[PDB]
RNA sequence: GGUAUG
RNA sequence: UUGAGUCUCGUAGAGGGGGGUAGAAUUCCAGGUGUAGCGGUGAAAUGCGUAGAGAUCUGGAGGAAUACCGGUGGCGAAGGCGGCCCCCUGGACGAAGACUGACGCUCAGGUGCGAAAGCGUGGGGAGCAAACAGGAUUAGAUACCCUGGUAGUCCACGCCGUAAACGAUGUCGACUUGGAGGUUGUGCCGGCGUGGCUUCCGGAGCUAACGCGUUAAGUCGACCGCCUGGGGAGUACGGCCGCAAGGUUAAAACUCAAAUGAAUUGACGGGGGCCCGCACAAGCGGUGGAGCAUGUGGUUUAAUUCGAUGCAACGCGAAG
RNA sequence: GCGGGGUGGAGCAGGGUAGCUCGUCGGGCUCAUAACCCGAAGGUCGUCGGUUCAAAUCCGGCCCCCGC
């Protein structure tokens, strides 16, 4: 029946999906700014971030520089965000840091 | 309820989906039925056999006005052009005119722009 | 690409079908287990033992169409593979049960 | 395309002269290019390219 | 049938 | 009087301006019939529909554009120009004459025309649709896709003055083998000529080559415009023009040793065409799970000797 | 003060009848990487019982915990 319609009004409720910005251990200041605003977006926009940064060959020796970028946008995206997760291991060559909206 | 002896079956056949309507003469609707209707969604739709399905419904919901003979009013590209005519004939009605409406601008609006795929 | 009878009824039908059954090139040991459900087939049924076969593969026998060579070839290869998934104790038995049904 | 079934004719030759009366009036192609717009650039370009075909074809017809 | 990147 | 004009008669043409009008179609409105879907996609969803949609039929309203004809067909200086009819109007061409008597060609500056977008003012607004809104897709998706949708697209008047405004080929004149077509005149007796415009091929010649080739990019003459390595830059500054957006005229420092054109051989293509191989398909049996053998990586070690590493290292050098 | 909820590490579904997402690890695919694909490990589900044939489920206590 048209009770379908009941859903969309119903459907009218809401949604947050995770959109997920992948850092580099050495990404410039401008694709950093320009990445950090994607993430702002996002959060006020009511929803989550999955923040990956992904070392590639060697750099996963220095997973120091990595944790420093995503310590950087944790201190940036300090009043607009809560930090589901941090990670300290470094599975596969990933580390996965989960923000969400305050 | 009234009788009628004969009938016309407008087949609106878009690319997407048809539409059968059994009508009177003078355009009266007495039974309709769709390919979407006929437990087909989506592209499943866009067949020649989900016609064929839908006209046969339609034969079915117009069986009580008691038609033998109706005239055919196909409309469009779709794939379900020939299909329902030929299932219109399988339920039993004896298919005089056999016609192509399909309205064509003498130019005419504007179309929409192509699709980029 | 790019580019024998039975010896026992005649049917090279059944010949195929041993050569279905057959594992590792045992052949003498197919052609037992065939002959045996052949037999058993017929004590349960009442016909010369081709008759009981040929209508055991006519409910089989799939109808793209399949031409009659690779439908006598499918019907004989999923009569052997329904046969050999079954709780029947020996395969002869597996066999015949299954030709029956 | 008004195709009456004549006095006494089956379905299925009724048919065949219902499809090719449309196949000649010319409306399941002419539908299709009224689907998207073509602006007269595009029409042009498309009907230089026919013109250029048609007769290279007739100059592979000669010299052969 | 269509994903990018060395 | 041979260049250039005028006159007489006729011909073809979407040449221009104005007015009227026809049919088809989309949308919308009002009704009738009717009943649960419609619409959309790669797949969906947004959206629309029981306040009755979509479909079908009748009537009405309004705007925009003119299917077929339609053609490497026509016309125009170029931009461009396509229903039909009338009114006003520009050019071209042919046939014979008659007439004027070099009145010509080109043209810096100047003047006008000049697609689309855009701008101002006032109308109009069906369809379409920058922006935008929502729905998707995705790593992201400020896109491509879907549903909507504003400016605009239309009209009047004024402005803008640019486009791959291209034949990427200035205008005018003369000369120089051919072939096959198209379109539009005309003479003569379908044929035989003879003019205009136009398409394709090709000769000499020309050209870096590609190609051009009597519609020249050939052979010559007149006059104009323009170029002088790439980037910086059609930018800055100044002037002029514009309501604005911007246009036009137009450098330099600096830096580079190239940038570039055509063609050749490969290779490559989510270009096309034709083939083959247990390549796929059809089968039959395996590997991947288990235990164990064996090699390798890793880790460990005093040492776990060295070598082999996609296919083409890994029961390989090592047949112990 | 008043509530919500405490569910594999992650967070979130779920009168009995525990997943889903992302981690987490390994595999597959590729020339290689991301993407893609498969498998496994992770809970006993706040706690405490009562109570229900059923305890994530029901009912209360308590631990709460933040929102407030
Ligand atoms: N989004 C991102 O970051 O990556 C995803 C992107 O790479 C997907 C990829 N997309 C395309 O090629 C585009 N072609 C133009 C139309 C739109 C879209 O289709 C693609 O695979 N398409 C599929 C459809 C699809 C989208 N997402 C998942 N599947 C597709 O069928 N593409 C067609 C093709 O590749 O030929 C074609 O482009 C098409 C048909 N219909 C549509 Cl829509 N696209
Ligand atoms: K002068
Ligand atoms: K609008
Ligand atoms: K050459
Ligand atoms: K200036
Ligand atoms: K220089
Ligand atoms: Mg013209
Ligand atoms: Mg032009
Ligand atoms: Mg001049
Ligand atoms: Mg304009
Ligand atoms: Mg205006
Ligand atoms: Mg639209
Ligand atoms: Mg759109
Ligand atoms: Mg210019
Ligand atoms: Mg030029
Ligand atoms: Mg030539
Ligand atoms: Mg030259
Ligand atoms: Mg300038």
């Amino acid at each position: 029946e048209k009770s379908k319609s009941s859903k969309e009004q119903k459907k009218k409720q809401k949604v947050i999906q995770v959109k997920e910005i992948k850092f580099r251990p050495g990404t410039d200041e401008g694709d950093y700014q320009v990445k950090l605003r994607s993430l702002i977006r996002f959060l006020e926009e009511g929803d989550k971030a999955k923040i990956t940064l992904r070392f590639r060959g060697r750099e996963m020796a220095h997973q120091q520089i990595g944790m420093e970028v995503l310590n950087r946008v944790k201190d940036d995206l300090q009043e607009l965000a809560v930090v589901e997760s941090f990670p300290t291991k470094i599975e596969g060559r990933q580390m996965i840091m989960v923000l969400a909206p305050k | 309820r009234k009788q009628v002896s004969d009938g016309v079956a407008h087949i609106h056949a878009s690319f997407n989906n048809t539409i059968v309507t059994i009508t009177d003469r003078q355009g009266n609707a007495l039974g309709w039925a769709t390919a979407g209707g006929s437990g087909f969604r989506g592209s499943r739709k866009s067949t020649p056999f989900a016609a064929q399905v839908a006209a046969e419904r339609c034969a079915d919901a117009v069986k009580e006005y008691g038609i033998k003979n109706l005239e055919v009013m196909v409309k469009g590209p779709g794939p379900g052009r020939e299909s329902t005519i030929r299932a219109l004939n399988a339920a039993g009605f004896r298919i005089t005119n056999i016609t192509d409406v399909t309205p064509i601008p003498h130019x005419g609006c504007r179309p929409p722009k192509k699709r980029r795929v | 690409p790019r580019r024998l009878p039975d010896p026992k009824f005649g049917s090279e039908l059944l010949a195929k079908f041993v050569n279905i059954l057959m594992v590792d090139g045992k052949k003498s040991t197919a052609e037992s287990i065939v002959y045996s459900a052949l037999e058993t087939l017929a004590q349960r049924s009442g016909k010369s033992e081709l008759e009981a076969f040929e209508v055991a593969l006519e409910n089989v026998r799939p109808t793209v169409e399949v031409r009659p060579v690779r439908r006598n070839a499918l019907a004989m290869r999923w009569i052997v593979e329904a046969a050999r998934k079954r709780g029947d104790k020996s395969m002869a038995l597996r066999l015949a049960n299954e030709l029956s049904d | 395309p008004v195709i009456k079934v004549r006095e006494n004719e089956p379905f299925d030759v009724a048919l065949r002269r219902f499809k090719r009366s449309c196949e000649k009036a010319g409306v399941l192609a002419e539908v299709r290019r009224r689907e998207f717009y073509e602006k007269p650039t595009t029409e042009r370009k498309r009907a230089k390219a026919s013109a250029v075909k048609r007769h290279a074809k007739k100059l592979a017809r000669e010299n052969a």
